[PDB]
């Protein structure tokens, strides 16, 4: 089978940059196709038969190459170009794809907007208390969330996840959930999430007092 | 407009079989091939095989070792992928995609179907509001959301106001809890000024447990 190897596997660039993604085939192919895929979305055709732009594809995209060496160029990177790009061949069975090249956007530092949510009364009725801390629209991705209950630093009772990069403003968002039993939740007063980030001069604390 | 609409996510036990459907519209179904490609994230994209709807001719990637069978119904413009002797490694998003011409890239792709292969028990989510309050405001904006807790397997989809609200929404990737169940949150930022006049409803769907929940999120009294 023909192995398709892309280089680099990931890159980060600024808006306006010229991006170069290579696709190498283990043996000669007649041409390649390129696809662009956004996270949790189906792939979309980008380039057909090495150099033909797919319908609706902006002119900033172009493809070149022959034999075993091909290149996808994005002439002036835009925030909506955040995606994984795949090359593909079907000159030889089985059809094979490249491993994908993830393109991420570099932008200015943006401080998170911090929001805190106490558990709902419906959840408390079930015997569980989840406290949610939201960090909205920040850059870079690196953020530190600390949970403090009655000013005591928490460990091993939270989980967090970050979104993929925003296609419009190139920021990230993060959600962290502190999960306690209702009995433990009822044992303390002050619930706080303390956020550290490059965009913040000092750590930001959002807190609430249980039953207020 | 060309549309390829697939069947919903499913969970299957190891050794079982799954049949995914792909309903085509907006073009002459018999004039183009229908292919199936899977994606196990992050192990990339793999072609499974395809069918010519006119002739019933099918070709497969040898790797599937005859476990995949691709068929179609020309009277309903639907293609099918059946994968047998399921193994844990078959957990992936399965896409149907149109092969329009040899010189053209696969041009229209279905939304994908996540098939999870597991012996574990399917569990429907509990949906809780993340009410907007004085603790979730930021310079005239308010954040609110829904917490979708304790479900299995993935995926849960979340829309707001039946798809009418999309700006400022963040539906986070799920986290895997110690129990092996998943949890996720979906939030939105809106004007704090109209919390009294606007209605915000999160629509949660977990196809494997046939769960559909619409939860109105109101400001915290």
């Amino acid at each position: 089978d023909i192995q398709m190897t892309q280089s680099p596997s990931s890159l980060s660039a600024s808006v306006g940059d010229r991006v170069t993604i290579t696709c190498r085939a283990s043996s000669s192919v007649e041409f390649i196709h390129w696809y662009q895929q956004k996270p949790g979305k189906a792939p979309k055709p980008l380039i057909s038969a090495t150099s033909n732009l797919a319908s609706g594809v902006p002119s900033r995209f172009s493809g070149s190459g022959s034999g075993t060496d091909f290149t996808l160029t994005i002439s002036s990177l835009q925030p909506e170009d955040f995606a994984t790009y795949y090359c593909q061949q079907w000159s030889s069975a089985p059809w094979t794809f490249g491993q994908g090249t993830k393109v991420e956007i570099k932008r200015t530092v943006a401080a998170p907007s911090v929001f805190i949510f106490p558990p709902s009364d419906e959840q408390l009725k079930s015997g569980t208390a989840s406290v949610v801390c939201l960090l909205n629209n920040f850059y870079p991705r690196e953020a530190k969330v600390q949970w403090k209950v009655d000013n005591a630093l928490q460990s091993g009772n939270s989980q967090e996840s970050v979104t993929e990069q925003d296609s419009k403003d190139s920021t990230y968002s993060l959600s962290s959930t502190l999960t306690l039993s209702k009995a433990d939740y009822e044992k303390h007063k002050v619930y706080a999430c303390e956020v550290t980030h490059q965009g913040l001069s000092s750590p930001v604390t959002k807190s609430f007092n249980r039953g207020e | 407009e060309v549309q390829l609409v697939q069947s919903g996510a499913e969970v299957k036990k190891p050794g079982a079989s799954v049949k995914v459907s792909c309903k085509a519209s907006g073009y002459k179904f018999t004039d183009s091939e229908m292919h199936w490609v899977r994606q196990a994230p992050g192990q990339g994209l793999e072609w499974i095989g395809g069918v010519d709807p006119e002739t019933e001719g099918a070709a497969y990637n040898q790797k599937f070792k005859g476990r995949a069978t691709i068929t179609r119904d020309t009277s309903t413009s639907t293609a099918y992928l059946e994968l047998s002797s399921l193994r844990s490694e078959d957990t992936a998003v399965y896409y149907c995609t149109r092969g329009y011409d040899y010189d053209y890239a696969l041009d229209y792709w279905g939304q994908g179907t996540l098939v999870t292969v597991s012996s574990a028990s399917t569990k429907g989510p509990s949906v809780f509001p993340l009410a907007p309050s004085s603790k979730s405001t930021s310079g005239g904006t308010a954040a609110l959301g829904c917490l979708v807790k304790d479900y299995f397997p993935e995926p849960v989809t979340v829309s707001w106001n039946s798809g009418a609200l999309t700006s400022g929404v963040h539906t986070f990737p799920a986290v895997l809890q110690s129990s092996g169940l998943y949890s996720l949150s979906s939030v939105v930022t809106v004007p704090s000024s109209s919390l009294g006049t606007q209605t915000y409803i999160c629509n949660v769907n977990h196809k494997p447990s046939n769960t559909k929940v619409d939860k109105k999120v109101e400001p915290k009294s």
